[PDB]
Protein backbone atom coordinates (compact mmCIF):
# COMPACT_ATOMS: atom_id res chain seq x y z
CA UNK A 1 0.00 0.00 0.00
CA UNK A 2 1.59 3.30 -1.31
CA UNK A 3 1.34 6.11 1.20
CA UNK A 4 1.82 9.72 -0.04
CA UNK A 5 3.77 12.29 3.21
CA UNK A 6 1.97 14.30 4.87
CA UNK A 7 5.14 16.47 6.16
CA UNK A 8 3.18 17.36 9.24
CA UNK A 9 5.56 16.63 11.72
CA UNK A 10 5.62 13.21 13.56
CA UNK A 11 2.75 12.29 11.28
CA UNK A 12 4.41 10.28 8.42
CA UNK A 13 6.68 8.73 12.00
CA UNK A 14 3.26 7.28 13.20
CA UNK A 15 1.40 6.66 10.01
CA UNK A 16 4.13 4.72 8.73
CA UNK A 17 4.73 7.14 5.19
CA UNK A 18 1.71 8.95 5.35
CA UNK A 19 -1.78 8.40 3.71
CA UNK A 20 -2.71 5.65 1.89
CA UNK A 21 -2.73 6.84 -1.66
CA UNK A 22 -5.31 7.72 -3.68
CA UNK A 23 -7.59 6.95 -1.35
CA UNK A 24 -10.01 8.80 1.24
CA UNK A 25 -8.53 9.34 5.18
CA UNK A 26 -11.27 10.11 7.86
CA UNK A 27 -10.37 12.53 10.05
CA UNK A 28 -12.44 12.45 12.53
CA UNK A 29 -12.92 14.75 16.07
CA UNK A 30 -15.29 17.20 18.34
CA UNK A 31 -15.20 21.03 17.38
CA UNK A 32 -11.91 22.49 18.40
CA UNK A 33 -9.62 19.28 17.37
CA UNK A 34 -7.48 20.85 14.65
CA UNK A 35 -9.83 19.07 11.61
CA UNK A 36 -9.60 22.14 9.70
CA UNK A 37 -6.06 22.78 10.22
CA UNK A 38 -4.87 19.00 9.40
CA UNK A 39 -7.12 19.78 6.31
CA UNK A 40 -5.39 22.71 4.91
CA UNK A 41 -1.96 21.81 6.33
CA UNK A 42 -2.32 18.53 3.72
CA UNK A 43 -2.78 20.67 0.79
CA UNK A 44 -0.12 23.62 2.16
CA UNK A 45 2.28 21.19 2.47
CA UNK A 46 1.76 19.21 -0.91
CA UNK A 47 1.87 22.32 -2.91
CA UNK A 48 5.02 24.27 -1.36
CA UNK A 49 7.04 20.83 -0.95
CA UNK A 50 6.05 18.67 -3.39
CA UNK A 51 4.33 20.70 -5.79
CA UNK A 52 1.46 18.70 -6.08
CA UNK A 53 -2.09 20.92 -6.59
CA UNK A 54 -4.76 20.62 -4.22
CA UNK A 55 -8.40 21.23 -4.19
CA UNK A 56 -10.53 22.67 -0.73
CA UNK A 57 -13.85 21.78 -0.43
CA UNK A 58 -16.02 24.04 1.98
CA UNK A 59 -18.96 22.83 2.68
CA UNK A 60 -19.16 25.55 6.19
CA UNK A 61 -16.26 27.74 6.12
CA UNK A 62 -15.94 31.05 3.57
CA UNK A 63 -13.08 30.91 1.99
CA UNK A 64 -11.86 33.82 3.24
CA UNK A 65 -12.00 32.91 6.91
CA UNK A 66 -10.11 30.07 5.39
CA UNK A 67 -7.57 32.13 4.00
CA UNK A 68 -7.09 34.81 6.67
CA UNK A 69 -7.20 31.85 9.28
CA UNK A 70 -4.28 30.44 7.60
CA UNK A 71 -2.06 33.18 8.12
CA UNK A 72 -1.49 32.83 11.53
CA UNK A 73 0.50 29.77 10.89
CA UNK A 74 3.11 31.65 8.16
CA UNK A 75 0.76 30.19 5.68
CA UNK A 76 0.03 32.68 2.78
CA UNK A 77 -2.71 30.32 1.01
CA UNK A 78 -3.80 33.66 -1.25
CA UNK A 79 -0.45 33.49 -2.84
CA UNK A 80 -1.03 29.50 -3.76
CA UNK A 81 -4.70 30.48 -5.13
CA UNK A 82 -3.29 33.48 -7.77
CA UNK A 83 -0.50 31.10 -9.13
CA UNK A 84 -2.93 28.32 -9.81
CA UNK A 85 -1.87 25.54 -7.69
CA UNK A 86 -4.42 25.84 -4.82
CA UNK A 87 -8.63 26.50 -5.49
CA UNK A 88 -10.60 26.92 -2.70
CA UNK A 89 -13.98 25.24 -3.95
CA UNK A 90 -16.78 26.68 -2.21
CA UNK A 91 -19.82 24.78 -1.14
CA UNK A 92 -20.59 26.71 1.77
CA UNK A 93 -24.72 26.67 2.29
CA UNK A 94 -26.64 29.12 0.37
CA UNK A 95 -28.17 32.18 2.79
CA UNK A 96 -31.64 31.48 1.67
CA UNK A 97 -31.64 28.05 2.52
CA UNK A 98 -32.81 24.88 0.17
CA UNK A 99 -36.33 25.05 -0.90
CA UNK A 100 -37.62 21.30 -2.61
CA UNK A 101 -39.88 20.68 -4.68
CA UNK A 102 -39.70 16.91 -6.01
CA UNK A 103 -36.80 14.44 -6.04
CA UNK A 104 -32.80 15.48 -6.32
CA UNK A 105 -28.94 14.33 -5.79
CA UNK A 106 -25.88 16.55 -6.32
CA UNK A 107 -24.88 15.68 -9.72
CA UNK A 108 -23.68 19.53 -9.72
CA UNK A 109 -21.61 19.34 -6.63
CA UNK A 110 -19.91 15.72 -7.57
CA UNK A 111 -19.15 17.32 -11.26
CA UNK A 112 -17.45 20.72 -9.96
CA UNK A 113 -15.24 18.80 -7.95
CA UNK A 114 -13.97 16.60 -10.93
CA UNK A 115 -13.94 19.81 -13.19
CA UNK A 116 -11.72 21.39 -10.36
CA UNK A 117 -9.39 18.39 -10.02
CA UNK A 118 -8.76 18.67 -14.20
CA UNK A 119 -8.10 22.48 -14.27
CA UNK A 120 -5.66 21.97 -11.73
CA UNK A 121 -4.37 19.38 -11.75
CA UNK A 122 -4.72 18.62 -8.52
CA UNK A 123 -3.66 15.22 -6.72
CA UNK A 124 -4.96 16.14 -3.61
CA UNK A 125 -8.21 17.02 -2.29
CA UNK A 126 -9.78 18.32 1.27
CA UNK A 127 -13.25 17.93 1.97
CA UNK A 128 -14.40 20.10 5.51
CA UNK A 129 -16.91 18.76 7.19
CA UNK A 130 -18.63 15.79 5.55
CA UNK A 131 -20.97 16.76 8.76
CA UNK A 132 -21.72 20.44 7.20
CA UNK A 133 -23.20 18.80 3.97
CA UNK A 134 -25.99 16.59 6.40
CA UNK A 135 -26.57 19.54 8.26
CA UNK A 136 -27.63 21.57 5.13
CA UNK A 137 -29.98 19.20 3.66
CA UNK A 138 -33.06 17.63 5.30
CA UNK A 139 -32.55 14.45 3.47
CA UNK A 140 -29.88 12.38 5.24
CA UNK A 141 -30.74 9.30 2.46
CA UNK A 142 -29.32 11.70 -0.68
CA UNK A 143 -26.17 13.17 1.08
CA UNK A 144 -24.96 9.51 2.02
CA UNK A 145 -25.10 8.27 -1.46
CA UNK A 146 -23.81 10.80 -2.56
CA UNK A 147 -20.51 11.20 0.08
CA UNK A 148 -19.92 7.54 -1.50
CA UNK A 149 -20.44 8.18 -5.00
CA UNK A 150 -17.94 11.26 -4.81
CA UNK A 151 -15.60 9.22 -2.77
CA UNK A 152 -15.99 6.57 -5.39
CA UNK A 153 -15.15 9.56 -8.46
CA UNK A 154 -12.26 10.70 -6.28
CA UNK A 155 -10.67 7.33 -6.35
CA UNK A 156 -10.84 6.80 -9.72
CA UNK A 157 -9.80 9.69 -10.52
CA UNK A 158 -6.59 8.74 -8.81
CA UNK A 159 -6.48 11.93 -6.05
CA UNK A 160 -5.46 11.76 -2.56
CA UNK A 161 -7.88 12.85 -0.30
CA UNK A 162 -9.36 14.22 3.54
CA UNK A 163 -12.94 13.89 4.35
CA UNK A 164 -13.34 15.54 8.12
CA UNK A 165 -16.23 14.89 10.36
CA UNK A 166 -17.44 15.64 13.45
CA UNK A 167 -22.44 8.90 7.67
CA UNK A 168 -19.39 7.60 6.15
CA UNK A 169 -17.72 4.38 6.45
CA UNK A 170 -13.78 4.20 5.78
CA UNK A 171 -10.76 1.39 6.46
CA UNK A 172 -8.43 4.74 6.69
CA UNK A 173 -9.38 6.69 9.95
CA UNK A 174 -7.49 9.18 12.30
CA UNK A 175 -9.34 10.79 15.23
CA UNK A 176 -8.09 14.07 16.94
CA UNK A 177 -9.25 14.98 20.68
CA UNK A 178 -8.45 18.17 23.12
CA UNK A 179 -9.05 17.56 26.83
CA UNK A 180 -9.27 20.13 29.74
CA UNK A 181 -6.58 19.35 32.08
CA UNK A 182 -7.18 21.27 34.86
CA UNK A 183 -6.86 24.71 32.81
CA UNK A 184 -4.38 23.29 30.40
CA UNK A 185 -5.02 21.82 26.74
CA UNK A 186 -3.82 18.02 26.02
CA UNK A 187 -4.21 17.72 22.54
CA UNK A 188 -3.86 13.96 21.15
CA UNK A 189 -3.88 12.02 17.24
CA UNK A 190 -4.93 8.54 17.00
CA UNK A 191 -4.44 6.28 14.02
CA UNK A 192 -8.09 4.37 14.39
CA UNK A 193 -6.95 2.15 11.59
CA UNK A 194 -5.23 2.15 8.03
CA UNK A 195 -6.38 0.17 5.14
CA UNK A 196 -4.68 -2.84 5.55
CA UNK A 197 -1.06 -1.87 6.66
CA UNK A 198 0.92 -0.66 9.69
CA UNK A 199 0.80 1.83 11.90
CA UNK A 200 2.08 3.18 15.13
CA UNK A 201 -1.33 2.52 18.10
CA UNK A 202 -2.74 4.84 20.48
CA UNK A 203 -2.97 8.50 21.24
CA UNK A 204 0.05 10.62 20.77
CA UNK A 205 0.40 14.06 22.12
CA UNK A 206 0.60 17.22 19.56
CA UNK A 207 0.86 20.77 19.79
CA UNK A 208 -0.29 23.35 17.66
CA UNK A 209 2.40 25.88 16.20
CA UNK A 210 3.21 26.12 12.64
CA UNK A 211 1.02 23.50 12.02
CA UNK A 212 0.10 20.64 13.83
CA UNK A 213 3.66 19.01 15.95
CA UNK A 214 3.51 15.36 17.01
CA UNK A 215 5.61 13.99 19.56
CA UNK A 216 6.59 11.49 21.64
CA UNK A 217 6.59 8.41 19.73
CA UNK B 1 -38.63 39.26 -19.60
CA UNK B 2 -37.92 38.19 -15.94
CA UNK B 3 -35.49 35.34 -16.32
CA UNK B 4 -34.94 31.06 -15.27
CA UNK B 5 -31.94 29.12 -15.42
CA UNK B 6 -32.61 25.18 -15.01
CA UNK B 7 -29.52 23.54 -14.39
CA UNK B 8 -29.74 19.87 -15.37
CA UNK B 9 -27.53 16.49 -15.59
CA UNK B 10 -28.05 15.85 -19.40
CA UNK B 11 -30.98 13.00 -19.56
CA UNK B 12 -31.06 11.70 -16.31
CA UNK B 13 -34.15 10.68 -14.95
CA UNK B 14 -34.89 13.79 -12.57
CA UNK B 15 -33.57 16.35 -15.28
CA UNK B 16 -35.85 14.79 -17.92
CA UNK B 17 -38.86 15.23 -15.66
CA UNK B 18 -38.13 18.68 -14.47
CA UNK B 19 -37.57 20.12 -17.78
CA UNK B 20 -40.87 18.29 -19.58
CA UNK B 21 -42.73 19.93 -16.28
CA UNK B 22 -41.55 23.08 -16.40
CA UNK B 23 -41.76 23.22 -19.89
CA UNK B 24 -45.52 22.94 -19.96
CA UNK B 25 -46.05 24.97 -16.92
CA UNK B 26 -44.53 28.10 -18.85
CA UNK B 27 -46.73 27.21 -21.50
CA UNK B 28 -49.74 27.45 -19.79
CA UNK B 29 -49.98 28.75 -16.30
CA UNK B 30 -47.35 30.95 -16.78
CA UNK B 31 -47.55 31.59 -20.67
CA UNK B 32 -46.22 35.05 -20.67
CA UNK B 33 -43.59 35.79 -18.07
CA UNK B 34 -40.09 33.96 -18.07
CA UNK B 35 -37.37 33.56 -20.17
CA UNK B 36 -36.13 30.06 -20.30
CA UNK B 37 -32.24 29.12 -20.24
CA UNK B 38 -31.02 25.29 -19.95
CA UNK B 39 -27.67 24.83 -18.36
CA UNK B 40 -26.05 21.13 -18.19
CA UNK B 41 -23.46 20.69 -15.58
CA UNK B 42 -22.65 17.55 -17.06
CA UNK B 43 -21.46 19.84 -20.36
CA UNK B 44 -20.80 22.98 -18.06
CA UNK B 45 -19.44 22.26 -14.72
CA UNK B 46 -17.60 25.64 -15.02
CA UNK B 47 -21.43 27.24 -15.01
CA UNK B 48 -22.26 25.45 -12.18
CA UNK B 49 -18.98 26.49 -10.25
CA UNK B 50 -19.46 30.84 -11.38
CA UNK B 51 -23.10 30.41 -9.95
CA UNK B 52 -22.69 27.91 -7.00
CA UNK B 53 -24.75 25.32 -7.67
CA UNK B 54 -24.94 21.73 -5.92
CA UNK B 55 -28.05 20.42 -5.93
CA UNK B 56 -29.65 18.66 -9.56
CA UNK B 57 -31.97 19.88 -10.82
CA UNK B 58 -31.54 23.36 -9.54
CA UNK B 59 -34.36 26.00 -10.90
CA UNK B 60 -32.79 29.78 -10.14
CA UNK B 61 -35.26 32.85 -11.06
CA UNK B 62 -31.72 35.09 -11.96
CA UNK B 63 -33.18 38.34 -13.51
CA UNK B 64 -34.28 40.64 -11.98
CA UNK B 65 -32.10 40.07 -8.76
CA UNK B 66 -32.35 38.80 -6.38
CA UNK B 67 -31.70 35.33 -7.46
CA UNK B 68 -34.20 32.76 -5.82
CA UNK B 69 -33.80 28.77 -5.83
CA UNK B 70 -35.94 25.88 -5.61
CA UNK B 71 -34.54 22.15 -5.77
CA UNK B 72 -35.77 18.70 -6.91
CA UNK B 73 -37.37 17.58 -10.65
CA UNK B 74 -40.59 19.46 -10.15
CA UNK B 75 -42.92 16.88 -9.60
CA UNK B 76 -44.39 18.67 -6.73
CA UNK B 77 -46.38 20.72 -9.44
CA UNK B 78 -48.41 23.09 -6.70
CA UNK B 79 -45.25 23.77 -4.71
CA UNK B 80 -43.48 25.35 -8.26
CA UNK B 81 -46.49 26.86 -9.52
CA UNK B 82 -46.83 28.86 -5.86
CA UNK B 83 -43.17 29.20 -5.62
CA UNK B 84 -43.23 30.74 -9.74
CA UNK B 85 -45.79 33.21 -8.65
CA UNK B 86 -43.88 34.52 -5.87
CA UNK B 87 -40.85 35.20 -7.89
CA UNK B 88 -42.87 37.20 -10.77
N1 LIG C 1 -3.92 31.14 15.79
C1 LIG C 1 -4.04 29.85 16.18
N2 LIG C 1 -3.14 29.27 17.02
C2 LIG C 1 -3.25 27.99 17.42
N3 LIG C 1 -4.27 27.19 17.02
C3 LIG C 1 -5.26 27.63 16.18
C4 LIG C 1 -5.18 29.02 15.71
N4 LIG C 1 -6.24 29.23 14.90
C5 LIG C 1 -6.94 28.06 14.84
N5 LIG C 1 -6.35 27.10 15.59
C6 LIG C 1 -6.89 25.72 15.75
O1 LIG C 1 -7.36 25.08 14.52
C7 LIG C 1 -8.56 24.36 14.87
C8 LIG C 1 -9.52 23.90 13.79
O2 LIG C 1 -10.44 23.01 14.49
P1 LIG C 1 -11.77 22.16 14.01
O3 LIG C 1 -13.00 22.73 14.68
O4 LIG C 1 -11.61 20.69 14.33
O5 LIG C 1 -11.99 22.50 12.43
P2 LIG C 1 -13.10 23.66 12.00
O6 LIG C 1 -12.41 25.06 11.95
O7 LIG C 1 -13.43 23.23 10.63
O8 LIG C 1 -14.36 23.55 12.90
C9 LIG C 1 -9.25 25.38 15.75
O9 LIG C 1 -10.35 24.78 16.42
C10 LIG C 1 -8.12 25.86 16.65
O10 LIG C 1 -7.94 25.08 17.85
Amino acid sequence: VKKIPTMIEGFDDISHGGLPQGATTLVSGTSGTGKTLFAVQFLYNGITIFNEPGIFVTFEESPQDIIKNALSFGWNLQSLIDQGKLFILDASPDPDGQEVAGDFDLSALIERIQYAIRKYKATRVSIDSVTAVFQQYDAASVVRREIFRLAFRLAQLGVTTIMTTEEFVSDNVVILRNVLEGERRRRTVEILKLRGTTHMKGEYPFTINNGINIFDY
Amino acid sequence: TAVLKLYVAGNTPNSVRALKTLNNILEKEFKGVYALKVIDVLKNPQLAEEDKILATPTLAKVLPPPVRRIIGDLSNREKVLIALRLLA
